[PDB]
């Protein structure tokens, strides 16, 4: 079967690196042309790279098994040994952590279930803090099954070790740059987005995540290459690759125009040909059509 | 409390500040450090001891441990304005370190 | 095309009313046997139903304009003139309510991106609790367009009014009946799941809700028909439906053992037939043929 | 605040126990009511009045509005061990109503 495309607007989709609907589409030429995004990556054949989920439920969480301790001038400290999401053993591989771990930098508040044996209390849901990177003095070893979060208390929690999931409620000094995965040390990770051709720049799926910022009111914006139900899509579908890229078309459906054409590498990027300066946003409602195969060095026409 | 400091210190520029974190006995052989910014374990460390008494200098921060009466004592020198905002006394320990967090204002010198 | 399913296993798949990771695949035949959730709900051609999304993203969430009141005795109280979550005017129609809201009754925390006008905040997150259903005495009307939620607080939280993005954190007092969609009038429903054939009963998809219970450690397990790739997945490829059902065959991936045979309705459920037992997640779906409404399955 | 009352009131079994739910002087002219258990705004409407000084008796419970002292008063009758629990002194409005916590206690005679 020819590869194709699944018919749903870009407005309607799931983003790949924050759990969120995708909001915008755009270019811009002045952020970093070559992420090191670990979701969100996908080749055409539908191998997963990197850190990346199949379903939009496990972007930027984490399970495992949790140890409470209280630790006075902290708070109650949470050790997480982490596990896949969907309960199947973590061994340290050739990805950087568990399927789906946060792939961006900044302090994450989470939620987690949690029991506590305080009298008159059972179930509660509890706020974490967790520092991600890009360096940390708490010695984060996602690739190693381990990491630290506390939530700052005057007294114990009383908590009850026990399994969790980990879901992102709000990030601290966001940065897009890769978390401390395993204490400083390097791990195996899926390379930069890329190349392009000269005048070629990514196509950006973006969305805003929950943010906590004490100055500045504007969203915080978050990038991915794919929208998560392309990424299930190609990973479903197991289409063989037959050259090196595959045009595509944006078009808005009812009204027939083309909004522009793309290219779609192998490994699992969009590019567009823009010579701007600054960002380009698109419409959200179109929809992408693959029109044939093509060479890397297929020219296309500049936005 | 594992270490305590100033909530609030300030200096002047071209001045010095001195800020005393006092720190309980079971931490006497730790290294102690001075760190600034935020996100809080994400800061970056501008003076840290080997977990001796010794007096560690860098470029405008020093750092001395005082192990008998349990207070490590950090030095900022020739102040400017850019110097304020955030900073943590540090315990280096594996995992979550003991921090507390120090504010730090700078302003002129009244002419 | 002939209809065909994507080749991903239950474990990997994200339930449709509830945003977590599917856990469980059972029938039961204690529980209630013709639910009338209203997400998770498609046709085997791509029509949607009820208040069903596309994105996984959406389901059990809200969008609005959000104003902020604080009233003493109460707290900060939110009024919101919902939206749809892409940000498309809703419009009072066919449906009960926005797409992907909630459609199970209990008190619901819920969070949004809040601002401040406090010295040193701006930006937070504030969590609300909002009372869904099954009956209130806070006049939600989610069909209208406008529900209200509420923070215990002794003084203004001081937040400014705004666009939101409202997600669930947790559920007190779960309770799988349809929530209050309209002060208690009655609203355009996607119809009971079924009729079953006898011996035929609901497969169910579980996953379990982060939840707030003062007495009780269990897990809150809620069920749905068909996981939310399942129905993304039929909603992009809008099949041609040939016959009633279609004959569908459940086998491990590793071993090639069929664990059971199993009928999809046109509608959007699978049946089995059983006379509660669970069910390995790590199988695959296949499809085997169309088939009559009246075929009778061979029990599990 | 717009409707205080008892944080407990405790009463015997077969036996009585009134609560008194204060309110401020704008409350007068909406409907009062005596609610039972949790969720908090899912809670079961015991009796409701018509925003009259009427009383009003059902679901074993009676309750009477004083809109000159701006207090409406709930006595609860016949009172079984299984009345125990989280009870509201309530006022009926659009959206959220003005409620307050009420701990009832029972023991036997
Ligand atoms: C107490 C929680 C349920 C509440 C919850 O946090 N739900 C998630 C949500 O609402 O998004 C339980 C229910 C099922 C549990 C999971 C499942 O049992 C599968 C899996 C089993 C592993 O031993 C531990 C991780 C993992 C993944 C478990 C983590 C804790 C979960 C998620
Ligand atoms: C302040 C938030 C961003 C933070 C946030 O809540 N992100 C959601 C998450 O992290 O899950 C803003 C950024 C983009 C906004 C949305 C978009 O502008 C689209 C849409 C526009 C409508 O006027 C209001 C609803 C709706 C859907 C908006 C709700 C509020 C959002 C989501
Ligand atoms: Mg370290
Ligand atoms: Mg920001
Ligand atoms: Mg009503
Ligand atoms: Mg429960
Ligand atoms: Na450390
Ligand atoms: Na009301």
């Amino acid at each position: 079967r020819m590869v194709d495309l699944p018919v749903i607007q870009p407005r309607l989709c799931t983003h790949a690196r924050w759990p969120a609907p995708v909001y915008g589409l755009l270019v811009d030429p002045s952020l970093p042309s070559n992420p090191q995004w670990q979701n969100g990556r996908v080749h055409v054949d539908g191998t997963l790279l990197g850190t990346t989920p199949i379903s939009g439920s496990w972007v930027s969480c984490f399970a495992a098994e949790a140890a409470y301790k209280f630790q006075s001038g902290t708070g109650e400290v949470a050790t997480f040994t982490l596990i896949e999401q969907d309960g199947s053993a973590y061994v340290p591989g050739d990805r950087a952590a568990p399927l789906g771990y946060p792939d961006f930098s900044g302090q994450l508040e989470i939620e987690v279930q949690t029991e506590t044996t305080k009298t008159g209390d059972k179930l509660k849901v509890t706020t974490f803090e967790m520092i991600l990177g890009p360096t940390t003095n708490a010695d984060q070893a996602p690739y190693q099954g381990r990491v630290f979060a506390s939530v700052t208390a005057a007294a114990s929690l009383d908590l009850v070790d026990g399994r969790v999931r980990a879901v992102p409620r709000s990030i601290y000094g966001f940065q897009d740059t890769i978390p401390e995965y395993n204490d400083g040390l390097l791990v195996p990770l899926a390379p930069p987005i890329g190349p392009f051709l000269p005048g070629e720049v990514l196509l950006r799926f973006r969305t805003y995540m929950r943010q906590i910022d004490t100055a500045d009111a504007a969203a915080e914006a978050i990038d991915c290459a794919l929208p998560q139900e392309f990424v299930s899509w190609f990973a479903s579908n197991a289409f063989t690759v037959q050259s090196e890229a595959l045009l595509l078309r944006y078009r808005n459906t009812l009204t027939g125009q083309l909004l522009f054409e793309c290219k779609l590498y192998n490994e699992g990027y969009i590019a567009l040909s823009y010579s701007g300066s600054g960002p380009l946003t698109f419409p959200t409602d179109g929809i992408f059509e693959v029109v044939s195969w093509v060479p890397r060095l297929y020219q296309l026409a500049s936005v | 409390d594992p270490v305590t400091g100033p909530e609030e210190v300030s200096g002047q520029e071209q001045g010095s500040l001195t800020v005393q974190c006092r720190y309980t006995s079971g931490w006497k052989d730790y290294k102690k450090y001075w760190c600034q910014g935020v996100p809080q374990r994400s800061c970056k460390t501008l003076v840290e001891t080997d977990a001796s008494e010794q007096l560690v200098k860098k470029n405008r921060v020093s750092i001395r441990d005082n192990q008998r009466d349990f207070i490590f004592t950090v030095t900022m020198e020739d102040l400017r304005m850019s110097d304020a905002g955030i900073y943590w006394c540090g315990i280096t320990k594996g995992g979550l370190d003991p921090m507390f967090k120090v504010t730090v204002n700078i302003g002129p010198v009244p002419t």
